[PDB]
């Protein structure tokens, strides 16, 4: 603990540590067998060293001695699993969630503060403020336009499947090619040829896994689809979708007023945030 | 504002004449109404009516309520779509006015609105690029054959049709996709010698330049300058306790 | 030298494919590459006689120069050809860098105080490290699902949701892969994950490039007091 | 013109076309690809309804495509479904054929299909194809022109 | 306001902007089927834009003149458009031709006849103040795009040398040499991304009969350096890279799976910021507010 070698020793434990608990998984030793008596043996000896550090420390510590509880917790579930009497696939693994945070042990050096701490506390304060706020208006946006998609575009679930197709029957060979949805209107949105006939796939009995979640049949799913839509990856897709199966002008204007004020405002309003944040750490410290 | 909030929370299920759960959840929405209109009762009745009139947001307060009134009263004679569409409306521009109430939602919506206010001229630009952009792919490749990414959807076969797709190149998606579906050559096409409406295959150069000009222009350069006023909008309004 | 070495890389470019029919592990672009490896030795040898080992070794081009010499004489060896050393081939194209003085002050303009950039790369490696780790002791053991079967796997997973490249893919297949009564939980993993990458980590590197291209304040104060024949000519 | 309906009574040849590949008669099978001539009828019979099942089932498929009026300017699904018939048929059977009027190289009915035949997009499950065709006929740096056929356009 | 906005430019400069808006929404009409060559309804556009030009050009030329003034028509960027321009009108209405062979200088004139509406970026001020803002920083800009050239020849020249030729796979999985992929196999045809129908133990998915063939996927490959750059151009949009990686882990094996993310790391992440920062930088340098 007194020598500065103790703390190098530590940091490189640290690491070995994390790429140890990045080893350990099922088909790992499925592939490499030999491994799993490297990673118990590294996952028993790091935990020696960190042994005597409680032990040491009795004449801030409470996260390591979490860490050095995780430790011992995964070395026991280790030997558990190599008695064989606990099946590999288990899930107790989960047991490990929380030692890869060792990582931060390695920077620790590098998060002490030894000058007015007070300011850099404020400037997290004024950050975390900051970014509450555009939470809150990005969220209102969002249940904004959940609820507007669930008013105006019901559910895509209405098909073009052939002529014949029964329930129950329903199977990769009664869709056209490509799948085209469509509406029972006859005349909004798309008409099916000669051949094949509109119709809701879910009476048929499909489940809403089968059916994709995405889709505005409830304010939840509609606020999931219109956060996936306003990542811009998928939206022309579910553009399509309601272009197909509702009147075109209600898509265009969703879809285009969604992409203009969330996918590039919104989103720069969480950019001019972090400029600001540096332009505080400017002001206050001028030598970051 | 919990009662506005709840309101708009009315609206999670789809009105629908054929579904019952609509009936009730319409009858929920008029009790909220003759609320709302207490609440403007009071403020007209505490100050002069003047004085309620002099805040804007009172005078937007007041004319969402009255066509709230004005729904209440129809719904109870027709009892058609018109009525609950009309009642969606109303209950969507009530939930639109808690901006007002909050003071950091407030900021950023001034915020927001101003830069698309200032932005004007710049969006215009690119419109009219995005425009020149759009005849020169109809014309280029206006009966390109349908293929990976070109389909009924995505298609140059007309203005409208090359804006869109030109619209969603800017937002990315799956532009080099289009791009290669317009550079098809022989024998994947058939070529004519006299006229390029009578062909059904693209030119690859053409497609290289036109695509990866537009993706350049617009997507690296021309939306830095939104952000940028953005940033510029965020420091101006949003201002938190100043030491 | 900056002729050598423009020709080396355009040679080296040029190695089109021509035909499975002809190939071999000796070839005219191997010799070259020989001769050119040959070529920077000598010029590492003689610039260390001149300036002494220390001297050389006194400015970090020399540095990176050696290095790339080392390199290069390693890939020559010919059970290392075309091996991931040829990083060490192509890196030599940077020496040219030196051509411009403006694009040599725009670079170090932009890119600013090393220790910036470099801990905010730092950061993002360590962060992906993490959650990579924590997504693969979640979901590793979970039948059907492959992504996460392997920590290589999950940190291109969460690399790709980085990207923001098929992320919605990758969530629904774990949510097809978990159960639905665990489905809403790992959804809001995955969204919270996806939101702390896209809003904030970008926003941080756009944000250093910014305050990389912006002058020092003392800069700006100084500047600030210091600054207190046509188309006819023919 | 006697499309070959019994396999013993068939035993001039050049007068007894085939079932479903009526372009092909017997004579051209004869040349390059009595219980012997049983066994080979029987043979050709079998590569015929082979033959006609996978068609039906390339038939199939094109009917669901809704896009078969619009995909090209050029090309109408008729002409699709006649160069992949020949082509199947071909495939089939590789010899040259002799009586025909007009004649090209069978191998050009290959081009033919990816020139007349819309863009059905493989599926991507096992293997990523990255945007290439479900019906492609030339390789990688491969010369891809032999026998003759006949000119069924 | 009206008193004001009704002033900012000359009553020649609105009729101009008016004939031009004109002209871009009868050219908005036309299509590959309704050609404006064959089509006397859309000439009537055409030739009112091109009589009202040459009105506008004749004019202002003897009042100003093309050279050798203090005051010209054309002496900045502008002029030089808008002639360019009428020209290109002018000569398309005199020539209007009947064919236009594919690839051809007709379709080249119909081309650059699209250039049309940028004329109003010179007639209203405002555009022309946003031009000009935007390209004050056209040098940081050019540097940029030199760093991002040198990364991509980096990085094509070690595609090329390590991956020449090797990402060809046979179309049919089953098969694994190249000998051996003659003849035809069973291809299936994508139905449906989304949808998640299982097949029916006796039942084969939706496909047809294909040849064999050992070819390069279309969208990318790597024979040659100009293949590469476009490759490594494309994967800088961040579309489509997945697949690019998948192929390469798969075709080449796994250790190369570092070259494409290192990639993306440099291009995407740093590179591309390196364009927001600059454009930001020289905003907020004509803004004034930089110092
Ligand atoms: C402001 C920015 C707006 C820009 C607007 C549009 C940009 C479009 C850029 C794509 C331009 C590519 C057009 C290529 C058209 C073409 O096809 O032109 C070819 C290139 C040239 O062909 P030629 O050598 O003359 O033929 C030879 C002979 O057969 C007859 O001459
Ligand atoms: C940090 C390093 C993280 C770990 C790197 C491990 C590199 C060694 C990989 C060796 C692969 C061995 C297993 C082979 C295998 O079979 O796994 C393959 C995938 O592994 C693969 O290539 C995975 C490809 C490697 C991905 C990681 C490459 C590192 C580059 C990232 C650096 C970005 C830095 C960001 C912050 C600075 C199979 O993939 P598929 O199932 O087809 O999908
Ligand atoms: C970064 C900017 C973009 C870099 C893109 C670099 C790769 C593109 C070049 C690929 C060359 C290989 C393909 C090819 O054959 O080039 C054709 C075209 O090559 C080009 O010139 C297109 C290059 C377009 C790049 C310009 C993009 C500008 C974006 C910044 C603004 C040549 O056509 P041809 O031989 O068949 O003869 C033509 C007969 N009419
Ligand atoms: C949205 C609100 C529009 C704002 C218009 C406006 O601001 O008034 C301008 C005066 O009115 C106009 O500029 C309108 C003139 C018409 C130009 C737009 C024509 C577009 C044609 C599109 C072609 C479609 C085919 C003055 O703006 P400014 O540059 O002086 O502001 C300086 C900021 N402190
Ligand atoms: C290629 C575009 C060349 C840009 C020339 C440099 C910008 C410029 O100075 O334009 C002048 C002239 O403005 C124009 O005419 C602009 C015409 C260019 C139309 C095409 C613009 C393309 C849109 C931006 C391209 C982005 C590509 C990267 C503005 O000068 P001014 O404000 O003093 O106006 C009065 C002259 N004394
Ligand atoms: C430093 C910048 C230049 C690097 C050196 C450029 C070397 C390109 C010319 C040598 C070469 O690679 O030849 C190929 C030409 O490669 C290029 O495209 C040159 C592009 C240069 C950019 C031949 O292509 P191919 O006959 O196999 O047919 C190509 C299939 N379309
Ligand atoms: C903390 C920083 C400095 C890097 C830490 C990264 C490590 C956690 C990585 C580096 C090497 C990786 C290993 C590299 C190779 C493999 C082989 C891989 O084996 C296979 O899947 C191949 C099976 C076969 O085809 O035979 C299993 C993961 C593993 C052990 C990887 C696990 C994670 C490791 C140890
Ligand atoms: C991150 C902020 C900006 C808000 C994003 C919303 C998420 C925090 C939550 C709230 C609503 C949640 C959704 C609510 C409802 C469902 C339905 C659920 O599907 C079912 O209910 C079917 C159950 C079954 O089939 O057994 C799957 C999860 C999902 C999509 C949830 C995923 C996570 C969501 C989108
Ligand atoms: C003062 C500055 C702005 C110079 C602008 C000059 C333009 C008016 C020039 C430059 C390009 C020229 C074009 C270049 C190429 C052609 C192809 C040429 O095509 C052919 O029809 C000839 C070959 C054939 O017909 O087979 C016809 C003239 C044209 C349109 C030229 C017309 C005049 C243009 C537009
Ligand atoms: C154009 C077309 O195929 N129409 C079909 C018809 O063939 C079929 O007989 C009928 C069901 O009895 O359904 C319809
Ligand atoms: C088509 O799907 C079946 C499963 O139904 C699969 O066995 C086969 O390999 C697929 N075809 C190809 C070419 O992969």
């Amino acid at each position: 603990i007194n020598k500065p070698w103790v703390h190098s020793l530590l940091r490189i434990c640290a690491i070995i540590s994390v790429i140890s608990v990045c080893m350990n998984t099922p088909m790992t030793f499925e592939h490499y067998p030999p491994l799993q008596y490297v990673t118990f043996t590294l996952d028993t000896l790091l935990m020696f060293l960190y042994t005597a550090e409680m032990i040491a420390k009795m004449h801030w510590c409470v996260f390591d001695g979490f860490m050095v509880f995780c430790l011992w917790v995964s070395l026991v579930l280790q030997v558990f699993e190599i008695a064989d009497i606990v099946d590999q696939m288990s899930p107790w693994g989960m047991l490990r969630i929380p030692r890869p945070l060792i990582m931060i042990r390695a920077f620790r050096i590098y998060f002490r503060f030894e000058l007015p701490r007070t300011r850099i506390t404020n400037i997290l304060k004024r950050s975390g403020e900051q970014i509450w706020s555009v939470s809150i208006f990005l969220l209102f946006f969002l249940l904004l336009y959940g609820i507007l998609g669930v008013q105006m575009f019901g559910t895509f679930t209405y098909h073009c499947v052939v002529n014949d197709t029964k329930p129950g029957n329903v199977t990769w060979n009664s869709l056209a090619i490509p799948d085209t949805h469509c509406s029972p209107e006859l005349e909004e949105g798309y008409q099916c040829p000669p051949g094949f006939k509109c119709m809701d796939l879910e009476d048929l009995g499909l489940s809403r896994q089968e059916l994709g979640y995405s889709g505005f049949n409830e304010i939840g799913t509609s606020i999931f689809t219109v956060y996936e839509a306003a990542s811009q990856e998928g939206w022309v897709f579910l553009m399509y979708r309601a272009i197909d199966s509702f009147p075109r002008w209600r898509s265009y204007f969703y879809f285009i007023t969604l992409i203009f004020f969330l996918a590039w405002l919104v989103k720069n309003v969480f950019i001019a945030v972090i400029i600001e944040t540096f332009a505080e750490i400017r002001v206050q410290f001028q030598q970051m | 504002a919990l009662l506005v909030l709840a309101q708009s929370v009315l609206l999670s299920v789809k009105w629908d004449v054929e579904d019952p759960v609509t009936v009730p959840l319409a009858t929920m929405s008029v009790v909220f109404t003759f609320i709302f209109v207490l609440e403007v009762t009071m403020k007209i009745i505490a100050m002069s009516p003047a004085g309620f009139w002099q805040s804007r947001r009172n005078r937007y307060d007041l004319l969402v309520t009255s066509l709230g009134v004005v729904w209440v009263v129809l719904h109870f004679a027709l009892l058609n779509a018109y009525t609950y569409m009309m009642g969606a409306c109303v209950i969507v521009f009530r939930f639109f006015s808690i901006c007002g109430k909050h003071v950091t939602l407030k900021m950023l919506l001034l915020t927001v609105v101003v830069s698309m206010y200032k932005s004007f001229f710049i969006i215009v630009g690119m419109f009219l690029l995005l425009l020149c952009y759009a005849f020169a792919g109809v014309v280029l490749f206006g009966t390109v054959k349908y293929g990976e990414n070109i389909n009924r959807h995505a298609n140059f076969s007309s203005a409208g049709k090359a804006i869109t797709v030109l619209f969603r190149i800017v937002t990315g998606e799956d532009w080099n996709k289009i791009m290669h579906d317009c550079m098809v050559q022989p024998p994947f096409c058939t070529p004519d010698e006299f006229t390029y409406w009578a062909t059904d295959c693209g030119n690859y150069a053409g497609a290289l330049m036109y695509f990866c000009s537009f993706y350049v222009i617009i997507a690296y350069i021309m939306l830095n300058l939104l952000v940028a006023i953005i940033v510029e909008n965020f420091s101006l309004f949003y201002s938190t306790e100043e030491d | 030298i900056l002729s050598m070495v423009t020709v080396d890389v355009i040679v080296a470019a040029s190695n089109y494919y021509k035909g499975e029919n002809f190939r071999r592990q000796y070839d005219e672009f191997y010799l070259a590459e020989v001769a050119f490896t040959v070529l920077f030795d000598l010029e590492a040898l003689l610039k260390i006689w001149c300036l002494g080992f220390t001297g050389y070794i006194s400015s970090s081009l020399h540095k990176f120069e050696l290095l790339l010499v080392i390199g290069t004489t390693l890939h020559v060896y010919p059970d290392l050809y075309h091996s991931q050393f040829t990083y060490f081939q192509v890196l030599r194209v940077v020496r040219l860098i030196k051509i411009s003085p403006a694009l040599e002050d725009f670079v170090y303009k932009i890119f600013g105080p090393g220790k910036k950039l470099g801990s905010l790369v730092v950061f993002t490696a360590s962060l992906l490290i993490v959650m990579s780790a924590i997504s693969l002791q979640m979901f590793c053991f979970v039948e059907e699902l492959d992504r996460f079967t392997t920590f290589p796997r999950a940190f291109m997973s969460m690399f790709q949701i980085l990207t923001q490249e098929g992320w919605v893919d990758v969530m629904d297949q774990t949510l097809n892969a978990v159960g639905h009564m665990w489905a809403p939980v790992v959804a809001i993993y995955f969204i919270l994950y996806h939101l702390f990458a896209t809003l904030i980590l970008l926003s941080l590197f756009v944000a250093v490039i910014l305050d990389n291209l912006e002058l020092d304040e003392d800069l700006k104060k100084l500047k600030q007091l210091k600054q207190s024949p046509l188309r006819l000519r023919i | 013109c006697f499309t070959v309906e019994n396999a013993d009574a068939v035993c001039n040849l050049s007068d007894f076309y085939l079932s479903f590949c009526n372009s092909y008669t017997l004579w051209e099978l004869f040349s390059g690809l009595m219980t012997t001539c049983r066994q080979c009828v029987e043979a050709y019979q079998d590569y015929d309804h082979h033959a006609q099942e996978k068609y039906e089932e390339f038939e199939s498929v094109l009917h669901k495509y809704l896009q078969s009026e619009e995909y090209s300017v050029k090309s109408c699904p008729e002409d699709c479904k006649i160069v992949y018939k020949a082509w199947l048929c071909s495939q089939y059977f590789e010899v040259t054929q002799f009586n025909c009027r007009k004649t090209i190289p069978c191998k050009q009915y290959c081009l033919e299909v990816q020139t007349r035949c819309p863009f059905i997009l493989p599926d991507n499950d096992e293997v990523i194809y990255g945007g290439l065709s479900s019906f492609i006929c030339t390789g990688l740096y491969e010369t891809f022109l032999e026998p003759e056929c006949c000119d069924v356009r | 306001q009206l008193y004001d906005l009704l002033g900012l430019v000359t009553y020649l400069d609105w009729v101009m902007i008016i004939v031009t808006i004109c002209s871009c929404i009868s050219m908005m009409f036309e299509s590959p089927f309704r050609r404006v060559m064959h089509a006397p309804t859309l000439q009537i556009a055409e030739y009112v834009f091109v009589i009202f030009m040459s009105i506008e050009l004749n004019l202002k030329i003897m009042a100003d003149g093309l050279f050798f003034t203090p005051t010209a028509v054309i002496r900045d960027f502008g002029g030089v458009m808008d002639i360019f321009i009428y020209l290109v009108s002018l000569i398309f209405l005199c020539w209007m031709p009947q064919n236009v062979p594919a690839e051809s200088g007709a379709q080249l004139l119909m081309v650059l006849r699209c250039l049309r509406p940028l004329r109003i970026f010179k007639l209203v001020p405002q555009m022309r103040k946003v031009v000009r803002e935007l390209f004050s920083g056209f040098k940081e800009i050019f540097l940029v795009s030199i760093l991002l050239l040198t990364l991509m020849l980096v990085f094509a020249s070690f595609g090329v040398q390590l991956f020449a030729g090797k990402l060809a796979k046979c179309n049919d999985p089953n098969i694994i040499r190249r000998e051996d992929c003659n003849g035809i196999f069973r291809i299936n045809v994508s139905v449906s991304k989304n949808l998640n129908l299982k097949l029916r133990p006796g039942e084969k998915k939706p496909g047809f009969w294909v040849p064999r063939v050992w070819a390069n996927p279309r969208n990318f490959n790597f024979d040659n350096v100009g293949n590469a750059m476009l490759a490594l151009f494309e994967v800088l949009s961040l579309k489509g890279w997945v697949e690019v990686r998948d192929v390469i882990i798969h075709r080449v094996g796994p250790i190369h799976g570092i070259y494409i993310h290192v990639f993306v790391f440099l291009g995407c992440m740093i590179g591309l910021t390196l364009f927001v920062g600059v454009v930001i930088a020289n905003f907020n340098e004509n803004k004034g507010t930089a110092l």
